[PDB]
């Protein structure tokens, strides 16, 4: 497995080739590469941050195709398994849930969800009716319900 | 051909001090040399990886195995073949100075000299040093007439050693230096990414004038570049 | 350094005497008291008046939540950037006084 | 100046209300002296703070948290 | 030799055997044992020559049997020349161009770094040295060659050895650049 | 007679050690690590293979050469730097 | 105090004629002959900077 | 909560509190409270008020300030001040004095002498 390797000497054209396989424009591809340059140190596995950042932006950009065809979400997961030389489906879900917490409070991640504020206005004001990160999102439960029916 | 290698008296090239103080030589020694390069040991994470990947492969016995793959492709010349190629050009090739390249060398010499005169408010031997580099480039291709392509190559090597050790384009440089002297107090610790989003995105200055103005103010002991040039700190007035 | 504890010891270096400036209040333009208030009252009612009114309407939805904490013995202490004079007089009178008097009858 | 060194010697923290709460209680027990005795103003920028414990008292406190306090003055 | 080296604790047995007359100091025995074996020097396509001699600088307060380690290498290594920093001047370490009292010719006498080829170099009191002798050592720690051109005799001798010095300052609050009376290029070698 | 080589070695592990060692010496103001310190790790690792009469340097000899340079650099600093570098570089020293 | 005189040798037109004479040199009874390459600074100083002057020094 | 960190975060990162929706001046010029905290952090312990006003005036645009103050034809006293050539140098000084005193009441800056008012010090560091 590629996620078990620690301290990998990644180049500058590796993240570009990996982002082109998921059909991503040049605007969202440069933001993922720039996030790795500033976070070169203070990491355990470089493959866990790259895989967690590419799959996080895939559901935001391709949000119009996931709602119409539920098979797009099940296909985008098996593709990353062959590139990472892994066979466990739990490692892919555990990787996209750790990088999302670190990118939940940035600037480039906010403009990506707007083009493709309602939740950040309650955390700073100290509201008791804010969206707690405990339960599963409503848009995620509808995808799993259709995946078990096919 | 004098090929010496000096060392600083403090052990490292102090960027906060003047270049004339770190070098324990007179003014008549730097004027006699043609090219004076400065090898700064910059602590870069992206550079140390490629350097360590080359020294390890050499000591791992792969140095002799890579010679058969590089010589067959025509990318590396052996020592025995390079010995007979230098003497062959030093006795049969006699390059001169073409009249088309003499006007470019005379016009570009005043441009480089005028840049240092504004910062002070380059000797005669420095002009003859570029002629020797331009004539040496024509000897490699066995050309008795030095064309204009060898002139631009000698200027690029001269600005990366001599200049690195000391209409609308000139108007934006003076305005950028006067704006930074007023919008930043004496001792402002502003990052490099912060000032880039205030003069380029506002459609007022270009990226070429930003790196040129920051380098000219550094030689005057006024702007100190810290953290690999990521944080701009003012020192002098 | 700018943030964390490393930024405190780095921004307090020994500044030289020749490196300091001698700029006083002589080169600055002089202003009077009449022109100082006319511009202040104009910028506090027109500059960013729409984002300030839209943000105030968002915090107005927290009025029933603030009253729920005072009924359980939890005192309120507001803070943030700027003054909270207009936010306290509009809540502790136009919301806290009618709700309390209409809930203990 | 106190919060800068306190954050550096603290093991693996920002300055929240819990840090100022322990600092206010440190002055009640007369463990740290100031410039005014009666009617003190904590928000005044001219009032400074200083320690008020001997060396023998501060030695047993650092020994309980496994902190080397004698190497900073050696 | 193959039967003893086949054990899993062959490295720990050599460290414990280095200098048996000194108790403790396990971190210093690992540096002397590694400097005796050295590395594998190899040329880079007939251009550069990477050194393999491990240079160990013994630093610390005197009294911890610092000078006793230097006497152990002279009685165990195949070629070890013990020298000092007070008696050995400019020609005490490198070569020299002396005049023969019989043939009346300019001969060449070897020094400490010349007579210790492919061996171990032992220098005592590295802090009490002149400025003319510190520059000659740094020139031999990188290119492994001492070029001496005196009295018209231009010779470029070789000097490949592991220089194991032992200087004296130790203030823990001060860094190594201020406690030891040395420079930056000297400590980097 | 015996000359060990550097065949089949973790090239990515040596690049991560020098990257974390040089990043800690700048923020703390310790001794700057140049390229000469990187070649010293291979010299100590080659000496460990000679003590075992082996012609190849495995992963066990590489982990022991890094701990020697780390212990020689951490103890050569101040008191506050010794207590800080011993906690960040404890992963490379404590081998599995 | 022993020196009788003391000069301090601290122009776009002067630098143009100097660089032109250097590149032209490397590419190759009473009054002296007027040379356009050697006698270059004497003609400019005689005409007070007039490049279109016809006075031959 | 983080009482000290919330003041420095909301002042520097003003894009998280204000909604990114006189609409031209609100989207091209930073507020007086947000711009003053940016230059206050990127400074040394000794700051000069004569040089801090020039730094704050250089960030505000000149064409957008004069065009915004002339959008109120009801006030006859606002159009008389904008006609003077020193109008941009007087408006920026008024907003600078209102932000300096607002920072002293919160504990961000500190004055030296009482009958001087010429040098300001730093007493709040973001991050610690």
């Amino acid at each position: 497995s590629l996620l078990v390797k620690k301290y990998c000497k990644m180049t500058t054209e590796e993240i570009i080739r990996l982002c082109n396989d998921f059909e991503l424009p040049r605007e969202v591809a440069y933001k993922i590469v720039d996030e790795y340059n500033i976070n070169a140190s203070r990491l355990v596995c470089p493959w866990q941050l790259v895989c967690g950042l590419v799959l996080n932006c895939t559901f935001i950009v391709f949000n119009e195709r996931r709602r119409k065809d539920p098979r797009i979400d099940h296909f985008i997961v098996s593709k990353m398994c062959s590139l990472m030389l892994t066979s466990k489906v739990d490692d892919v879900i555990e990787c996209v849930k750790l990088v999302k917490e670190l990118i939940i409070g940035e600037k480039w991640f906010r403009d990506l969800q707007i083009r493709y504020y309602d939740e950040i206005i309650f955390r700073k004001l100290g509201s008791m009716l804010q969206t707690t990160n405990i339960l599963v999102t409503d848009d995620q439960y509808n995808i799993w319900k259709k995946r078990i029916e096919m | 051909s004098v090929l010496a290698a000096a060392n600083p008296i403090y052990g490292r090239y102090d960027d906060l001090k003047s270049p004339g103080d770190n070098i324990d030589f007179q003014t008549t020694i730097l004027s006699r040399f043609d090219m004076i390069f400065i090898v700064k040991d910059d602590h870069n994470e992206e550079r140390d990886i490629s350097i360590a990947n080359h020294v390890i492969n050499i000591h791992t016995g792969n140095a002799n195995a890579m010679q058969n793959q590089q010589e067959e492709n025509g990318s590396e010349i052996s020592i025995e073949k390079m010995k007979r190629y230098i003497t062959y050009c030093r006795l049969k090739c006699a390059p001169r100075l073409s009249p088309q390249a003499a006007e470019k060398l005379s016009s570009n010499f005043v441009t480089i000299r005028k840049q240092l005169l504004i910062n002070e408010l380059i000797t005669i031997r420095q002009l003859e040093a570029i002629i020797r580099i331009t004539e040496s480039l024509a000897k490699l291709e066995l050309s008795p007439i030095a064309q204009e392509r060898h002139v631009d190559e000698a200027i690029r090597l001269f600005q990366a050693s001599t200049m690195d050790a000391a209409g609308t384009s000139l108007s934006e440089i003076r305005r950028f230096e006067q704006e930074l002297k007023r919008r930043l107090p004496i001792g402002w610790s502003t990052s490099y990414q912060t000032l880039r989003r205030e003069f380029v995105d506002t459609h007022r200055f270009s990226q070429l004038a930003l790196d040129k103005a920051l380098y000219a103010l550094e030689k005057h002991e006024t702007i100190q570049l810290r953290h690999q040039g990521q944080n701009i700190y003012r020192s002098g007035v | 350094f700018l943030d964390t504890f490393e930024g405190y010891f780095d921004q307090r270096k020994i500044v030289r005497t020749n490196a300091k400036s001698r700029h006083t209040m002589s080169m600055a333009p002089d202003v009077t008291r009449e022109e100082f208030s006319l511009v202040s009252n104009f910028f506090n009612e027109n500059f960013q008046k729409r984002p300030r009114q839209k943000l105030f309407e968002i915090q107005k939805k927290m009025f029933p939540q603030y009253w729920f904490e005072l009924t359980q013995g939890f005192s309120l202490l507001f803070y943030g950037v700027g003054s909270k004079r207009n936010f306290l007089e509009e809540f502790a009178i136009d919301y806290l006084s009618p709700k309390i008097a209409y809930s203990q009858l | 100046r106190l919060l800068a060194i306190f954050q550096a010697i603290f093991p693996i923290m920002k300055a929240n209300i819990e840090v100022f709460q322990n600092l206010s209680e440190l002055h009640t027990l007369k463990l740290i002296a100031t410039t005014m005795n009666k009617n003190i103003d904590y928000l005044s920028p001219k009032v400074r703070w200083k320690v008020n414990v001997p060396w023998e008292i501060i030695k047993e406190i650092s020994e309980s948290v496994h902190f080397n306090i004698s190497d900073y003055f050696s | 030799f193959r039967k003893i080296s086949r054990d899993r604790g062959i490295i720990d047995k050599i460290i414990s055997s280095m200098a048996p007359s000194i108790y403790g100091h396990r971190d210093i025995k690992t540096a002397v044992a590694c400097s005796l074996f050295g590395g594998v020097p190899k040329n880079v396509n007939g251009k550069h020559s990477i050194r393999g001699d491990i240079n160990v600088l013994l630093l610390g307060d005197p009294g911890t049997a610092k000078s006793q380690i230097l006497k152990y290498v002279e009685k165990t290594a195949h070629r070890a020349v013990f020298a000092t920093g007070q008696g050995a001047s400019a020609v005490g370490l490198t070569a020299s161009v002396r005049k023969d009292p019989i043939t009346k010719e300019w001969t060449l006498e070897g020094g400490a770094l010349v007579l210790a080829d492919k061996g171990v170099c032992l220098i005592d009191e590295f802090d009490k040295m002149n400025d003319q002798d510190r520059t000659s050592i740094h020139e031999a720690m990188e290119q492994q060659s001492i070029s001496i051109s005196k009295a018209g005799i231009v010779t470029t001798l070789q000097a490949r050895c592991s220089i194991i010095a032992a200087a004296n300052p130790y203030n823990s609050t001060l860094p190594l650049a201020q406690n030891v009376s040395l420079t930056e290029p000297i400590l980097s070698r | 007679k015996i000359y060990p080589k550097l065949h089949q070695m973790d090239m990515d592990k040596v690049s991560r050690v020098y990257a974390d060692l040089r990043r800690e010496s700048i923020s703390t103001g310790s001794f700057p690590i140049t390229v000469r310190h990187l070649e010293s790790i291979l010299r100590i690792a080659e000496s460990f293979a000679k003590m075992r009469l082996s012609e190849f340097v495995s992963s066990y000899d590489l982990d022991r050469a890094i701990k020697v340079v780390v212990d020689s650099f951490v103890d050569a600093q101040k008191v506050s730097v010794r207590r800080q570098l011993r906690r960040s570089f404890a992963i490379y020293t404590l081998g599995h | 105090s022993r020196f009788d005189l003391l000069f301090v040798v601290t122009n776009e037109i002067r630098d143009r004629s100097i660089s032109e004479h250097v590149l032209r040199t490397h590419r190759y009874h009473v009054f002296e002959k007027f040379n356009p390459l050697l006698q270059a600074g004497a003609k400019l100083a005689k005409n007070k900077g007039n490049y279109n002057g016809t006075e031959i020094p | 909560p983080s009482y000290k960190s919330n003041i420095e975060d909301n002042l520097l990162s003003w894009e998280q509190v204000l909604p990114s929706l006189s609409g031209d001046l609100d989207k091209i010029m930073a507020p007086v409270l947000g711009q003053l905290f940016k230059l206050y952090r990127e400074a040394n312990m000794t700051i000069n008020i004569y040089d801090f006003y020039i730094a704050f005036r250089e960030t505000l645009p000149k064409e957008e300030i004069l065009n915004f103050i002339r959008k109120d034809p009801s006030n006859t006293k606002l159009l008389e001040l904008a006609e003077t050539p020193d109008a941009f140098d007087k408006v920026a000084l008024i907003l600078f004095m209102q932000a300096i005193f607002a920072f002293e009441n919160m504990g961000l800056i500190k004055f030296q002498s009482t009958k001087s008012y010429d040098l300001v010090e730093k007493c709040v560091w973001r991050g610690i």
